[PDB]
């Protein structure tokens, strides 16, 4: 009998999986203190890492790999591709960015304007982003919206030319579930959702942000013609492949899927060393939420990387189960066609 | 040089003394009149832990044989090992204790208690570095009970500092000799609470229903009982009697298993208890599950109705240690709901590579269960069923008691009980 | 030549010392009687081995050691074992007693009574030495003895001997190789009172010892002479520097200086390779860079945890056997390009390196296998914060429900002291984290 | 990859690599430590004999 514990009530993803687990007759749930536990679903914030894998006998496995923070944190993940080999600072993938400390606080104030005024000497689209939202063309009120603040914010390029689907001429953005298991294997979940602006995309006046940030919450709250394209501004791949075919002859796996691949490896292989758990006296995995754009080059960008990401209502069953086949079973196995697209690497 | 002095006092302390003595001198080698004939060192390493050794390579038993009536004892010394007790230690009345505690704790006893004491002091005077000590009796009578209880506190007074252990009889109403068997327990129970170290509660019903329904004794003895705490006795006290990486006294044990002073009251267990297949090989994963199963203890107590504050298990016998750990490691991550959560590793496990007499290996149960609660519940409701009517009183006033101290020992183990209960929860 | 006394306190620092010892002899040419035929100086000399050696006329080489415990089983080994004749009884001292795993009875009941015995012993054998550089002090934490005599021995050494220095090695609970639950209770009531009086401690978990002999030496069940035998090779990579001639570490104060910027923070991680199965048919042996490269691997430290996510302060490489320079460097570059090696920001980020070239000795009969280099490395990380994060855990969570506290009262202690010291390694483990996190 | 204070010995050598430069109680106290303890193991003994004697 497998025993596991939850101390993260609010993840509408393992709330999911440990229902699935006492499905199975075979895992029991104890206490959130309980120390003789084998699988972990921690808490986000603190989890004490230094307490796992002193128990005698038991295999202990956590879903949260300790330094993964360096890739879904605004700043480390700028920091990170910059200084880091693999990726260098001439990275193709990743919009130009700046870590920008308020002043009532190294820094890369003066770095940024020296691009940015490259941008507006020679008459180039120079509109960025702050973000820890405002989206302007001129650097003065960048610095100026993150000095009223008291965290740290990144300054980068806003995507001006992003790919528009028709009907509605609206932007939109790519998430991504990639799982590592503890053996450090790259799984790509085969569902991907398009997280859709239900306006139309307008470049002349970014004073109003629900065309241009496709977040679920800001549609579903300010937008006005949210769910008439697609349920919920939620567009899944096999529309979004059609679309491609019938608008731009082409595919979404040679169109956008290779590069998004391609951006998932580069990333995770990236910090493998810093974070496997491979000759580690416990084991972990966890499933990551991949955020890209996309251009009118049908070109992929990466946005971000969230660590403790939510999945879209549809695909909560299939994915789920798929955690527990690949990440938990895998470790602990109980008394296809998998949904997972491996991506295969040198460790 | 950590010996240990042993008193038995009454009739059921000195049948179970008698058997245990019998069962660890055929551990030991020793034969009827004291000669070792032993094939191994073990048998002697740890021998004056028990034992005293006289002229011409002699080993006399440090035993201390009590009782208010001379019947029990002069079994004792016809018995089969009866020769081999030292004959100065036999302190015996002529009265009787007629199973009334008062008689044996406030009259009776108090004639007597002086030459026990005497006795004691004896063996102690000539003890390296005593332990500490152990009594063997029944909470139930009189001489056991309320001269045993007496001799505790006597023994406080003039060793404070040493460990006082005992393995108490508890009274049931299915194998009883007499009704005010609750009023004399539940008088003794406060003494113990204040005054030993450790107290293996031995349940009279437990040992019942093991002989019938496991053993399938169809009619249990007084003997066939006192096998099961012969091998108890025998299992307990093996870590103390062997070499072995354990290595522990009696003051190293208690600081172990009784996180609190009061809570100091242990469920012993046993295992095999086979019937007559008996010579079946038995594997570690059997001997693990019979030992942890409540149909293997003997306070007769549920202990899925309570938590474990600790746990001690020993096994005997040329076994797998890996697999020792196997199976341990998994009965606790199979039922940790019954382990407190805030004394960490409280399950610890030994082994003794020497098997009792005629078992290739056994296993032994100690658990310091908040489930004894139960056992004391018991005798609390038996107790308040005849007293709040004042039955059978008149025995204990005529021997100078008042109905306060009644009182008092009620209120004593209510409390008892109340304070097993928060740490239940 | 400046002299070390080595004091063994406790059944964990009885044992450990004596397989040291056995290992020292083997190491020196040492016989157990005594006598040692490459000494041509009979009866004096100031050699680097005679730091842990002194010379009687007849020629016998006599350990510079004191063992101490309440309870003789364990020292009477000592005086019945093979090297029994290294010692006189004047540096075997054993009472009748244990502490009953109970610090307060080690360090105040029984303690207060054979203080200043132990103090008269030591006091014998610094008489001997023109030039005495400190103390190594071995015990376990969770043992009564181990803990609570030690840290009053501590005290009073830095009372008798103020300018000397006081190194440690000390056994960390395990509860794989331990029936005892108080230990935590013991652990971080003996690291409070001996905090100050400390130089430098290298802690080692039973846990990692256990499962390296486990995972490399095949050792289903290891046994306290498994642990001991692997202990004392570690301990020898480490106090080798003092009992040959270098340059490294050459005297207890080096330590503190190469390993120890911050006083507090003097808990070294200790890192060995490679440990191989004698068992085995034949191994292939392992390069400068291999070994190298193990020592930071997890696997093979003293102390399970993570230096990828602490901060280093400082970093010795202590090799043994075939080794040159060149090696070594050649190995480090290849590493920082492949480890997650940060330096705090106010330390060099560089490494000392000590060859000596006797390849490590292993007894005869034992577990380990004769390999032709070997490596220690002692790095200071905030990542050992680890072990003290888990032991204090522990320690809160009986303490929350007073559980056991009535032995130590019932022994002369106040509850107070239990607070006290436990806010002690609360202020400690955020010494930790000021230093390693940003 | 620096190598500073290299020193050779028949028995060994030492040296130094940099990759990267930077950027007690008294006797009596004791006594009285031990002392008080000692009277509260004999004050708590005293309460027990004076409830043994009761
Ligand atoms: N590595 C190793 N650990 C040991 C050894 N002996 C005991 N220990 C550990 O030490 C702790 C127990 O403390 P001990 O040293 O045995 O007790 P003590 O120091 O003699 O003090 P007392 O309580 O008076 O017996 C446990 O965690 C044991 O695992 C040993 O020989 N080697
Ligand atoms: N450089 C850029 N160019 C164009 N659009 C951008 C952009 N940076 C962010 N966005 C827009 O902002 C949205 C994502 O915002 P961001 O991810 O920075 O905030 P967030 O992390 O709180 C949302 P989540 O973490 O849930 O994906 C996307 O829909 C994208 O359209
Ligand atoms: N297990 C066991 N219990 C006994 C034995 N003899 C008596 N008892 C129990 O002990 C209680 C009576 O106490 P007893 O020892 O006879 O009185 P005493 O001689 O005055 O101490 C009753 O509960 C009996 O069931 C015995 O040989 N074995
Ligand atoms: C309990 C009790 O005292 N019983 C008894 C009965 C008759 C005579 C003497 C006795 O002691
Ligand atoms: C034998 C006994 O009573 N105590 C014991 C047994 C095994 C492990 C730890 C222990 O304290
Ligand atoms: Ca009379
Ligand atoms: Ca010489
Ligand atoms: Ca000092
Ligand atoms: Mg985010
Ligand atoms: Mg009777
Ligand atoms: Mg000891």
């Amino acid at each position: 009998m497998y025993t596991f514990v939850v101390r993260d009530e609010n993840s509408s993803v393992y709330a999911e999986v440990s229902r699935l687990l006492l499905a199975t007759g075979q895992w029991k749930r104890l206490r959130k203190d309980n120390p003789r536990f084998n699988l972990m679903l921690g808490e986000r914030n603190r989890l004490p890492f230094g307490r796992l894998g002193h128990e005698p006998g038991l295999v202990q496995l956590v879903n949260y790999y300790r330094g993964a923070d360096k890739l879904c944190r605004k700043a480390s993940l700028v920091k990170l591709i910059k200084t880091s080999p693999e990726l260098s600072e001439s990275c193709t993938w990743f919009p130009e960015s700046y870590v920008i400390y308020p002043t009532n606080l190294t820094d890369e104030r003066e770095v940024f304007l020296a691009a940015y005024n490259r941008r507006r000497e020679g008459r180039e689209g120079n509109v960025w982003i702050a973000k820890s939202i405002l989206i302007s063309s001129e650097a003065s009120e960048l610095l100026d919206f993150i000095d009223e603040q008291g965290q740290v914010h990144v300054i980068q390029k806003y995507l001006e030319k992003p790919l528009l689907l028709e009907p509605g001429h609206r932007k939109f953005d790519i998430r991504s579930w990639v799982l590592v298991d503890h053996l450090y294997n790259i799984y790509l979940y085969r569902e991907g959702v398009l997280r859709t602006s239900s306006e139309p995309y307008n470049s002349a006046n970014f004073q109003d942000k629900t065309c241009h940030l496709t977040n679920h919450c800001i549609q579903k709250e300010y937008s006005k013609n949210y769910g008439r394209y697609e349920e919920g501004n939620e567009m899944f791949f096999e529309e979004f492949n059609q679309y491609l075919m019938d608008a731009l002859n082409t595919t979404l796996e040679n169109s956008i899927l290779l590069q998004i691949k391609h951006i998932i490896r580069s990333c995770l292989m990236c910090i493998e060393p810093a974070i496997s758990t491979k000759h580690l006296h416990y084991q972990s995995f966890q499933l990551f939420g991949f955020d890209f754009m996309v251009d009118e080059e049908l070109k992929v960008w990466l946005i971000e990387v969230n660590g403790a990401p939510a999945c879209a209502q549809k695909l909560y069953a299939e994915l789920c189960q798929g955690i527990v086949d690949v990440a938990i079973s895998s470790v602990f196995p109980l008394a296809p066609t998998s949904i997972f697209i491996k991506l295969h690497h040198h460790h | 040089m950590r010996e240990i002095v042993h008193i038995q006092a009454g009739q059921c302390g000195n049948q179970i003394g008698a058997k245990f003595w019998e069962v660890i001198s055929d551990e030991h080698g020793i034969d009827p009149t004291g000669s070792y004939h032993g094939d191994s060192d073990l048998q002697l390493e740890r021998i004056n832990v028990y034992y005293n050794e006289a002229t011409g390579n002699k080993y006399v038993p440090r035993a201390i044989l009590v009782d208010l009536e001379p019947g029990t004892m002069d079994s004792v010394r016809s018995g089969p090992f009866g020769q081999i007790f030292r004959p100065d230690n036999f302190v015996f009345g002529q009265s009787g204790a007629g199973n009334n505690w008062a008689k044996g704790h406030y009259t009776e006893g108090a004639e007597l208690v002086d030459s026990v004491l005497d006795v004691v002091r004896k063996e102690s005077e000539s003890c390296d570095c005593l332990q500490g000590f152990q009594l063997t009796h029944s909470l139930g009578g009189g001489t056991g009970s309320g001269m045993g209880t007496l001799l505790i506190s006597k023994i406080r007074e003039e060793y404070p500092d040493r460990i006082m252990n005992t393995f108490s009889v508890m009274p049931s109403p299915k194998v009883s000799d007499t009704v005010v068997e609750p009023y004399n327990a539940t008088l003794s129970v406060h003494q113990l609470v204040e005054n030993t170290d450790e107290t293996y509660c031995i349940d009279n019903e437990a040992l019942y229903d093991i002989c019938f329904r496991t053993l399938k004794l169809t009619t249990p003895t007084y003997g066939d009982l006192n096998h099961l705490v012969s091998a108890t006795m025998s299992g307990v006290t093996t870590c103390l009697r062997f070499p072995g990486q354990l290595n522990a006294d009696l003051r190293k044990l208690a600081v172990n298993m009784v996180p609190f002073p009061r809570l100091h009251f242990f469920m012993p267990g046993f295992a095999p208890l086979t019937s007559r297949q008996q010579y079946r090989a038995l594997t570690v994963p059997e001997l693990t599950q019979q030992m942890f199963d409540s149909k293997n203890m003997m306070a007769a107590c549920d202990p899925r109705h309570g938590r474990y504050l600790t746990v001690a298990a020993i096994f005997r016998g040329r076994m797998s240690m890996k697999e020792v750990d196997e199976q341990m490691l998994n009965v606790q991550n199979k039922n940790s709901s019954y382990f407190v959560e805030w004394i960490p590793n409280n399950v610890k496990t030994a082994v003794c590579d020497i098997p009792p007499r005629g078992l290739k290996m056994s296993a032994t149960f100690i658990g310091n269960s908040t489930a004894i609660q139960e056992l004391f519940k018991r005798i609390s409701e038996q107790f308040t069923a005849m007293f709040r009517r004042k039955a059978f009183l008149h025995w204990y006033t005529g021997e100078g008691m008042d109905e306060m101290e009644f009182t008092e020992a009620e209120s004593n183990m209510n409390d008892l009980v109340s304070e097993y209960q928060q740490y239940q929860d | 030549m400046r002299e070390c006394i080595s004091i063994h306190v406790g059944q964990a620092g009885v044992q450990i010392g004596n397989a040291c010892w056995e290992l020292y002899c083997l190491e020196h040419g040492i016989q157990p009687d005594g006598q040692m035929p490459s000494d041509k100086t009979i009866g004096g000399g100031d050699d680097s081995f005679n730091t842990f050696f002194s010379e009687t006329g007849a020629g016998k080489h006599v350990p510079r050691a004191v063992f101490v415990d309440l309870e003789p089983t364990v020292i009477d080994e000592v005086r019945t074992g093979t090297y029994r004749q290294l010692f006189h009884p004047e540096q075997l001292i054993t009472g009748k007693e244990d502490a009953a795993n109970n610090y307060a009875r080690g360090h105040y009941t029984i303690g207060k009574e054979i203080i200043d015995l132990v103090l008269d012993r030591i006091r014998k054998l610094a008489d001997q030495c023109t030039g005495l550089q400190g103390f190594l002090v071995f015990h376990s934490f969770g043992g009564g003895t181990g803990s609570g005599f030690t840290s009053l021995l501590m005290e009073r050494l830095s009372v008798d001997y103020g300018k000397k220095s006081k190194l440690e090695f000390s056994i960390y609970p395990a509860p794989q190789v331990s029936t005892a639950v108080v230990e935590p209770y013991n652990s971080i009531l003996t690291t409070h009172t001996t905090l100050e009086h400390s130089d430098c401690a290298f802690m080692v978990d039973n846990e990692a010892i256990y499962d390296i002999c486990r995972r490399n030496l095949d050792i289903e069940r290891p046994t306290y002479t498994n642990l001991n035998r692997l202990i004392s090779q570690i301990v020898s990579s480490i106090t080798a520097s003092l009992r040959f001639d270098g340059a490294l570490n050459v005297d207890l104060t080096e330590f503190q200086t190469n390993l120890v910027p911050y006083p507090r923070i003097h808990f070294p991680l200790a890192t060995y390779a490679p440990v191989i199965s004698a068992e085995k048919a034949y191994h292939e042996q392992l390069s400068v860079a291999e070994i190298t490269n193990a020592c930071f691997e997890p696997a093979n430290q003293m102390v399970k945890c993570d230096p990828r996510h602490g901060k280093y302060m400082a970093c010795c490489l202590l090799y043994r056997g075939d080794v040159v320079p060149k090696d070594v460097n050649a190995a480090i570059a290849t590493i920082k390009t492949k480890r997650s090696i940060q330096f705090v920001d106010w330390c060099p980020t560089g490494f000392k390196v000590g060859i000596n070239y006797q390849p490590p000795t292993v007894v005869p009969g034992g577990d380990l296998a004769k390999v032709q280099r070997a490596v220690c490395m002692l790095s200071n990380t905030t990542a050992i914060a680890e072990a003290w994060a888990r032991l204090d855990h522990k320690f809160d969570l009986m303490y929350a429900k007073r559980a056991f506290v009535h032995w130590y009262v019932g022994e002369g202690m106040e509850e107070g002291e239990f607070s006290e010291a436990r806010e002690d390694m609360a202020a400690l483990e955020k010494d930790y984290e000021e230093v390693g996190v940003d | 990859m620096e190598v500073i204070e290299l020193n050779k010995c028949t028995s060994g050598q030492s040296f130094e690599v940099i990759l990267k430069p930077p950027s007690d109680p008294s006797l009596e106290e004791i006594q009285k430590k031990l002392e008080a303890a000692e009277e509260r193991r004999k004050y708590q003994e005293a309460e027990l004999l004076k409830h043994l004697a009761e």
